[PDB]
C-alpha cells in the first residue's frame, strides 16, 4: 500500500520537469550580413 | 506491475485538478461575472447633438448642458451669423466634479464629468464680448449631449 | 396651444423647453402658461404633475 | 416595407440600421416606424421583441 | 437592548464621514488663454 | 447558524472591492499632433 | 468526507491562477520603418 | 456545383475556401450556398456537418 | 512504374522521393500514385505499409 505513495511522489517530480521544459520557446534570430 | 498504473492516475489528478470540461465551465462563470459588473442600472442615456440660441438679456435664463460620468461633451461657440467665435478665457467652479481640456486659441471646450449627480456652473469670456456667458452643467439625466452648438447674440471677429 | 417638454430635472427644480424655443425653470409652486399651477415635481421617472391634469415629461425623440 | 437590423446592443439601449441606411437608437418603450412598440430589449442572443409580433435580430451577413 | 448600542456606533461612524464631506468646497480656477 | 456568519463576512470583502472599483473614474487625455 | 475538503482546496489554487491569466491583456506595438 | 474546403477552424468559427477562390466564414447556424444549413462545427478532426448530409473537410492536397 | 524511397521520417509524417525526382510528403491516411492508401507509418526501422501490399523503405545506396 505505502509503495504506491512512494511511487506517486517520484512521478510528480519527473512530470513537473517535463511540463516546464515543454513551455520554453526561444525567439527567432535574424542575422544580417554585408 | 499493477502499481505503476495506480500511481500514474493519482499523479495526473494532483497535476491537473481541473478537467478540460471544468476549465470550459469556469471560463463561462468568469465572463458572466464581468457582464454583470459592467452593466449599468436603469437605462443608459441617449446620445444627442443639440443647438441652442443664447440671449444676453437680463431677463432670460442661462442655458443647460447635460453631462454623463466618464463621457466627453464638446461645446462650440458661434455668433448670430454662424461663424466661429474664439474664446478668451473661462472660469470654472467646482473643479472636483468637472474636467476641461482646451487648446489656448480655439473656440471649442471639451468637458468630462467626474461625479454622478453633482451640478455646477461655468463662466466663458469670448474675444469681442464684454458680457460673460454663464452656463449650468447638470449630469445624470436621461439624455447626454455629445455636441452643443451655441448661437451667441452679437457679432464676432468672423462674419 | 404650446407643448412643454422636460429638459433637465433635479430634486426641487426642473428646466423646461417649449415648442416656441422658449426656456423656463419652475419650482414646486409655480405658474406655467397654458397649464396652471405646478402640483408635484418628481425628479425620478421625469414626471411633473400639473393642476389642470396634464403631465409634462421628456420629449419622445430626446430621451 | 423597411427591414431593420441590430447593429449593437447593450442592456437598456439598442442601435439599429435600416435598409435605407438610416440609423436609430431605441429604449424599452420607444417608437419604431412600421413595427410598433418596443416590448423587450434582450441584450443576450440579439433579440428585440415588438408589439406587432416581429423580431428584430442581427443581420445574417453581419453577425 | 445591546443591539441598539451596537447599531448606534455604526451610524455615528458613517455620519461623521458624511458631514466632513459636505464641508469641503474647492476654490474656483481661472484659466487664461493666449 | 454559524454558517450564516461565515457566509456574510465573505460578502463584505467582495462588496468592498466592487464598490471601490466603481468609484474610480479616469481623466480624459487630449493628444495634439503636428 | 475529509477528501472533499482536500480536493476543494486544490481546485481553488488552480482556479486562482487561471483567472488572473485571463485578466492580462498586452498593449499593441506600433513599429515605424524608414 | 462548387466544392468547399476547410481552410482554418477554431471552436465556434470556420474559414472556408471554394473552387472559385471565394472565401467564407461560418458559425453554428449559417447558410452555405449549395449545401444548406450548418448543423455542427466540430473543431477537432476538421469536420463540418451540414443539413443536406454532405461533410466539408480539409483538402486532400492541403492538410 | 515509379519507385518511391523514404527520405526522412518522424512520427506522423514521412518525406518521399521518386525516381522522377518528384518529392512528396504523406500522413497516416493519404494517397500515393501507383501505390494506393497509406496503411501504417512506422517511424522506427524505416518502413511504410501500403494498402496494395508494397513496402516503401529507405534506398539501398542512401541509408
Amino acid at each position: 500500500q505505502q509503495e504506491i505513495q512512494q511511487r506517486t511522489s517520484d512521478m510528480l517530480t519527473a512530470a513537473t520537469q517535463l511540463v516546464q521544459d515543454w513551455k520554453q520557446v526561444e525567439t527567432q534570430v535574424y542575422t544580417e550580413g554585408t | 506491475e499493477v502499481i505503476d498504473k495506480k500511481a500514474f492516475k493519482d499523479m495526473t489528478r494532483n497535476l491537473y485538478p481541473l478537467n478540460p470540461e471544468q476549465v470550459v465551465k469556469l471560463k463561462q462563470i468568469y465572463e458572466t461575472s464581468e457582464y454583470a459588473k459592467a452593466a449599468t442600472p436603469g437605462t443608459p442615456p441617449k446620445p444627442t447633438a443639440t443647438s441652442q440660441f443664447v440671449n444676453l438679456s437680463p431677463g432670460s435664463t442661462p442655458p443647460v448642458i447635460r453631462l454623463s460620468q466618464g463621457f466627453v461633451s464638446s461645446l462650440v461657440f458661434l455668433d448670430s451669423t454662424g461663424a466661429p467665435w474664439p474664446i478668451a478665457a473661462y472660469d470654472l467652479g467646482d473643479p472636483s466634479s468637472f474636467n476641461i481640456q482646451w487648446d489656448k486659441t480655439s473656440n471649442t471646450l471639451m468637458i468630462q464629468a467626474t461625479k454622478l449627480y453633482n451640478y455646477g456652473n461655468l463662466a466663458v469670456r469670448l474675444r469681442g464680448l464684454n458680457t460673460p456667458v454663464m452656463l449650468t452643467l447638470i449630469p445624470g439625466q436621461k439624455a447626454v449631449d455629445y455636441r452643443v452648438d451655441l448661437r451667441v447674440q452679437g457679432y464676432g471677429p468672423n462674419a | 396651444r404650446i407643448i412643454y417638454y422636460i429638459q433637465a430635472v433635479i430634486p426641487g427644480r426642473a428646466w423646461l423647453i417649449g415648442s416656441n424655443g422658449s426656456t423656463l425653470t419652475v419650482r414646486e409652486g409655480s405658474k406655467i402658461p397654458g397649464y396652471g399651477m405646478v402640483k408635484l415635481i418628481d425628479s425620478l421617472q421625469g414626471r411633473i404633475l400639473t393642476s389642470s391634469g396634464q403631465v409634462i415629461k421628456f420629449s419622445q425623440e430626446d430621451s
